[PDB]
């Protein structure tokens, strides 16, 4: 169980204003602060991933002092999450799998094909399961699990327009990894939306991992068997989705009467900021 | 007393000076979980032997709520040296997360774990964390530690060329290749191999004990806990000058009902003056402010 | 004082009084500076009055 393509590809696009994690629990009023973390830049020229989708790619994918990332569409396109050193049974490698049902966490010891996945249809029995299971499917010898409720907005997501934005924050304190994301009504539709935005913090493990080489996975459609569809099909495009990196720099922000925050700039920027 | 500040067994006319008031809080309130768990800690003190220092089993036990009692069954507690904390207030409060690392040591370099002096442990084979909050624990068992054969698993390395970072497992090759010829790792006595034995038979001097050594790593004001005794949130008061306890930090205030309101996970309420006037209960919705006594 | 004990403590805790004993220093010195300038102007002001 691998079906796979020797082929990558690469994009290129400018951020604004994106990647506003709150960093505790203050309820700090209509005040403002300074924030000394691991953040986006402003007019960040950030990576971006191709427009093309359906397409498969194998990518590598850089973990540089924090991961931000970005994905706006419908039917919950991207599925998977893989952080970690090499990711192949000899370093501890940080699974995340988005179904339908309940979200599971695997911060185990897996070795992985340069890019598992699992097809699925219904073919005349209404059910996309797992059938295909071209993850690790051995080398069980590790020490977490876990099971919670699906944050992400799940498969046929028939809304107005691109009305919801996936903004992620993959942080790494003293082995502690701790996903900040939001799920933000955007209504823009068009690329990056030029506007402003905040991520509440929701996922803290403090367990123990070192992450270099991570990457981001799915789980769509392409054949739900083996030989009931050609193989080796899908062009090295992926789907469209921004990725940045983060670095502790000095940063301003402003919070309201309700606590949120209302406006934020760039402290390292032009000398006007 | 006015007689007392002017120095003199007459005062002229006129305002002068006191001390302040400084209202006593009546009571303390504590405020905790409603979550009472009880935790087997026999399955990580007195298991069996555990590894040598080239290998750091860290393990985390989970959450789980521990009186000090079962820690304090062990008769055989050796080890007291700590940092800035007395080794007698281990309960009461709930810390952030144990890192129980049991391993053994050889028993000539106890003394050599602190910083400032480089031994078999301070040197490359482990980097310890400058801070240590967690402190070190090691009782001794060689009534079963060591076996009457000999236990010949015990190693460590010796030598090597980088340095590593602190708080990293130390399990790797780290051979060593050098001098004026081409050796390529069969050369022979170019070798000079780094890793190391013990040996363990029960006749012995004092330096060559076996331990049970338990470093014990943890942190400081984090929210959840993972290990602590069971203490009970008391009730709570209103318009009363108390010690509130909110899971840690203490205070003196009195308790107003907090007409605005917070986002769910928003709990702490700090302010520009930076200081805590907002709270909940960590069982119940309890939208409230803090005005000091 | 939750970390520290009476054997230990007021080598640690002995750095903070003079630290805040210096900074109220500072801040009075500011103080009586300028309650000083502002009474040369007050002195003004009621010359001129």
């Amino acid at each position: 169980q691998c079906v796979n393509l020797i082929t990558r590809t690469q994009s290129y696009t400018n951020s604004f204003t994106r990647g506003v994690y709150y960093p505790d629990k203050v309820f700090r009023s209509s005040v403002l602060h300074s924030t000394q973390d691991l953040f986006l830049p402003f007019f960040s020229n950030v990576t971006w991933f191709h427009a093309i989708h359906k397409r498969f790619d194998n990518p590598a994918l850089p973990f540089n002092d924090g991961v931000y990332f970005a994905s706006t569409e419908k039917s919950n396109i991207i599925r998977g999450w893989i952080f970690g050193t090499t990711l192949d049974s000899k370093t501890q490698s940080l699974l995340i799998v988005n179904n339908a049902t309940n979200v599971v966490i695997k911060v185990c010891e897996f070795q992985f094909c340069n890019d598992p996945f699992l097809d699925v249809y219904q073919k005349n029995n209404k059910s996309w399961m797992e059938s295909e299971f071209r993850v690790y499917s051995s080398a069980n010898n590790c020490t977490f699990e876990y099971v919670s409720q699906p944050f992400l907005m799940d498969l046929e997501g028939k809304e107005g327009n691109f009305k919801n934005l996936r903004e992620f924050v993959f942080k790494n304190i003293d082995g502690y990894f701790k996903i900040y994301s939001k799920h933000t009504p955007i209504n823009l539709e068009r690329d990056l939306p030029q506007g402003f935005s905040a991520l509440e913090p929701l996922v803290d493990l403090p367990i123990g991992i070192n992450i270099t080489r991570f990457q981001t996975l799915l789980a769509l459609h392409r054949s739900y068997l083996t030989p009931v569809d050609s193989s080796s099909g899908w062009t090295a495009g992926a789907a469209a989705y921004y990725v940045g990196y983060l670095q502790p720099r000095t940063f301003l922000l402003k919070y309201n009467e309700n606590g949120t925050i209302t406006d934020a700039v760039d402290c390292a920027l032009d000398p006007l900021s | 007393e006015t007689k007392c500040t002017l120095k003199s067994f007459t005062v002229e006319k006129g305002i002068y000076q006191t001390s302040n008031f400084r209202v006593q809080p009546t009571e303390s309130i504590v405020r905790f979980p409603n979550i009472t768990n009880l935790c087997p800690f026999h399955e990580v003190f007195n298991a069996t032997t555990f590894a040598s220092v080239y290998a750091w089993n860290r393990k985390r036990i989970s959450n789980c709520v521990a009186d000090y009692s079962v820690i304090y069954n062990f008769a055989p507690f050796f080890a007291f040296k700590c940092y800035g904390v007395s080794p007698t207030k281990l309960n009461d409060l709930c810390f952030t997360n144990v890192y129980a690392d049991s391993f053994v040591i050889r028993g000539n370099e106890v003394s050599q774990i602190a910083p400032g002096q480089t031994g078999n442990i301070a040197d490359y084979n482990y980097k310890l964390p400058d801070d240590f909050t967690g402190c070190v624990i090691a009782w001794n068992s060689n009534k079963l530690d060591s076996k009457p054969s000999g236990n010949y698993n015990y190693l460590y390395r010796f030598l090597r060329k980088s340095k590593l970072k602190p708080f990293e497992r130390d399990i790797s090759t780290e051979i060593y290749q050098a001098g004026n010829k081409p050796c390529n790792g069969v050369a022979g006595p170019n070798c000079y191999s780094p890793l190391q034995s013990y040996g363990f038979r029960p006749t012995y001097g004092v330096g060559h004990q076996p331990y049970r050594v338990v470093v014990l790593s943890f942190e400081l004001l984090h929210a959840p806990a993972t290990v602590c005794g069971p203490k009970k949130s008391t009730n709570l008061v209103k318009n009363k000058c108390v010690n509130f306890n909110f899971n840690g930090l203490t205070g003196t205030g009195v308790l107003t009902e907090s007409n605005k309101k917070f986002l769910p996970f928003q709990q702490f309420g700090r302010d520009i003056a930076d200081t805590t006037d907002a709270v909940r209960d960590p069982q119940t919705l309890e939208i409230l402010d803090i005005t000091p006594c | 004082l939750s970390r520290l004990d009476p054997p230990e403590a007021e080598v640690q805790i002995d750095r903070l009084i003079t630290g805040r004993l210096q900074s109220l220093q500072t801040y009075v010195t500011q103080q009586l500076i300028r309650a000083a300038e502002i009474r040369a102007s007050a002195n003004l002001a009621a010359t001129k009055m």
